């Protein structure tokens, strides 16, 4: 599945 | 009731968990609805809606026996029909007719789909799926698939009620709660853009027992004050909360929770850096002339060019933004395939992959792959590459320097930073008379219909992208089929589209690159097919047609969650992304608290994974 870089910032 | 609060990022375009590929539309419909397996605490595959399953001698059969307190519910909880072995007959014929963008899936290993779906038949009932009773499903596929039962995480092989799909209509799987039935461990109760997601425990569920929050409330958050996580944890008000030790705050953070801080490890889950090789869309670029687009849609073309960019991006200075500079390097991954996801002859795929660089050329002597290190960044090694580079490009007319646009949200302050020292980094290394990366700061409609929400390669707006790849099933190809030029989920994203293979997908070696996924994907002796995907993974490194950046995982944060509650997975959505076995209580993690629980959790695990192993020749006729 397409991951968004975004999450990584509060995951 | 115990609740569990966190924040989101990403509004789905849709609930359609048939159709979609991206993780916006997974993550949350791995709380809404199952699929006929799961994952415990610790990455064992156990029964979900399937109590019960066999595999023929051969591999090709798969039978999956349904419980039966098993139900569909409305968005409010009303009871609307049992599951049933048809429902996933339905689901599978759904995506095929709808074109589902996960199809690569399926359409490759169910028997006689790849004929459904190209037309080569028109009756579904030669397609390997069939409902024996109302209890019993039945796959058939092409060839054996050691990794097809973890294929069941993925939502493509999740049920559907065809009576509530014909009632619906077009109206189906729409980003509203009402649009799908529900039969996994949470209803929806709110979906409201850019506010909020919101779940509740179905107490009806077959699981109910296993449920252990009976509400979720996640708030959007844009990246414009990464100090509200924190503050909320400390007022009470978050479950968990990611730490920023580049923050103002950090220092004082730093002190007040020195005995809390808690360090994720890095996950399945491979951020990339790519061209777009293909662009047709300028609405968000600083170049003012078309020699200076055209000069750029030559750059990316040439391997030279992307080696040079591949070797002047500093990760470590990268990470730093993020993590700060005592974390820099416990975010970095440097494959797509992560480096241990397989084992090949006890050594495991980054080692293989190492050996493999050895027929790529002088500039991968003697590379490492391990995570949590830059085995990428060397000036001088860039500086080289880029003066072949600039020769080869400066006879085709090619004008220097080479533009790069790299869009970024106007709110995510931390991406900005981490944007800045890839320019920095850059143009350092090259020099901003050789390129210049130029940052696009956009809206949150502009940053999403440019880049992860476009639906079209022509609509990426960008010359760089950083996207990633979160693991399907349990085999290297979920990672590097996403390039193949027939169905390659992330081509888009390079701009150009699947299915069509136009010269200057030819001009990278993407079609030689999908000739030696087809024949990798042939072996079916797992060391060897490993073997061909660490060539296949070699191969796409010296290409540089991606720059590995960085890993999900390996973040600080403050945690009131239990440690080692929830169900993990190595792939597919019922791991982390599924809130049922989780645990939240009152007293705030320490980190030696969490660093015993790990030390249990490890030795569990393997104990665990060893017994399930042991278990699996049960399931043979």
């Amino acid at each position: 599945a397409i991951q968004s870089e975004k999450a990584r910032k509060h995951n | 009731s115990k609740t569990y609060n966190y924040v989101y990022s990403s509004d789905p375009s849709s609930l359609n968990y048939l159709a979609e590929n991206r993780a916006a539309t997974s993550d949350i419909v791995a709380n809404l609805v199952d699929g006929l397996l799961e994952n415990d605490q610790y990455g064992n595959i156990i029964p979900s809606l399937a109590e019960d399953w066999t595999v023929s001698q051969d591999g090709l059969t798969y039978t999956y026996k349904l419980r039966k307190d098993a139900k569909w519910f409305t968005s409010e909880g009303e009871e609307y029909a049992p599951v049933t072995a048809q429902d996933f007959v339905t689901g599978l014929q759904y995506a095929a007719d709808k074109k589902s963008e996960a199809l690569y899936l399926v359409q490759d290993s169910v028997a006689g789909l790849d004929d459904y779906i190209t037309g080569k038949t028109s009756d579904f009932s030669t397609v390997g799926v069939k409902a024996l009773d109302d209890q019993t499903v039945q796959y058939t596929l092409v060839k054996p698939e050691l990794y097809w039962n973890s294929k069941t995480l993925a939502t493509i092989l999740f049920p559907v009620n065809a009576d509530f799909l014909k009632s619906k209509g077009d109206d189906f799987g729409k980003a509203d709660p009402s649009s799908i039935l529900y039969n996994g461990p949470f209803l929806m109760k709110a979906l409201v853009s850019k506010s909020a997601i919101e779940y509740k425990k179905n107490p009806n569920y077959w699981d109910a027992k296993n449920v252990f929050v009976d509400d979720v409330k996640l708030t959007y958050y844009d990246g414009s004050d990464q100090e509200s996580l924190e503050r909320n944890f400390t007022a009470g008000a978050y479950t968990t909360a990611r730490l920023f030790p580049n923050s103002s705050s950090y220092e004082g953070i730093k002190e007040k929770y020195k005995n809390n801080i808690i360090y994720s490890m890095q996950n399945s889950t491979s951020y990339f850096f790519n061209f777009n090789l293909d662009r047709k869309s300028y609405n968000y670029t600083s170049k003012t002339s078309d020699i200076e687009k055209k000069s750029t849609q030559e750059a990316v073309l040439n391997k030279n060019f992307r080696q040079a960019i591949n070797f002047a991006f500093d990760r470590t200075s990268y990470g730093a933004q993020s993590e700060g500079k005592e974390g820099a390097t416990k975010i970095l991954r440097n494959l797509v395939v992560p480096p241990n996801f397989v084992s090949i002859k006890g050594k495991d795929f980054g080692e293989v992959v190492a050996s493999k660089m050895v027929n790529y050329g002088k500039e991968w002597q003697g590379i490492n792959f391990a995570d949590g290190q830059d085995p990428y960044y060397n000036p001088e090694k860039a500086k080289a590459k880029f003066a072949e580079a600039k020769k080869e490009l400066e006879a085709k007319g090619v004008q220097f320097p080479i533009h790069l646009d790299k869009t970024v949200e106007v709110t995510d302050k931390v991406g900005i930073q981490g944007v800045s020292s890839i320019k920095q980094s850059i143009e350092s290394v090259l020099g901003s008379d050789n390129v210049v990366i130029d940052i696009q700061q956009l809206t949150s409609d502009e940053f999403d219909s440019s880049g992860y929400f476009a639906q079209t390669a022509a609509q990426k707006d960008y010359d760089l992208y950083h996207g990633g790849w979160g693991p399907d099933y349990q085999d290297p190809s979920t990672y590097l089929d996403i390039f193949n030029t027939n169905s390659g989920g992330f081509l888009q994203n390079l701009g150009l589209e699947p299915g069509e293979a136009n010269d200057k997908a030819k001009a990278v070696g993407l079609d030689v690159y999908t000739q030696m996924l087809e024949e990798a994907n042939k072996e079916q002796d797992p060391a060897k097919r490993y073997e061909k995907y660490a060539d296949i993974q070699a191969w796409l490194i010296d290409s540089s047609l991606v720059l590995p950046s960085v890993s999900r995982g390996g973040t600080p944060s403050l945690r009131r969650t239990v440690p080692f509650a929830a169900a993990y997975g190595l792939t597919g959505t019922k791991g982390v992304e599924s809130y049922k076995y989780l645990k939240v209580q009152d007293k705030i993690v320490t980190t030696d608290e969490y660093a015993k629980a790990r030390e249990k959790w490890l030795k569990e695990k393997e104990e665990s994974n060893k017994k399930a192993q042991e278990e699996l020749a049960k399931h043979v006729k």
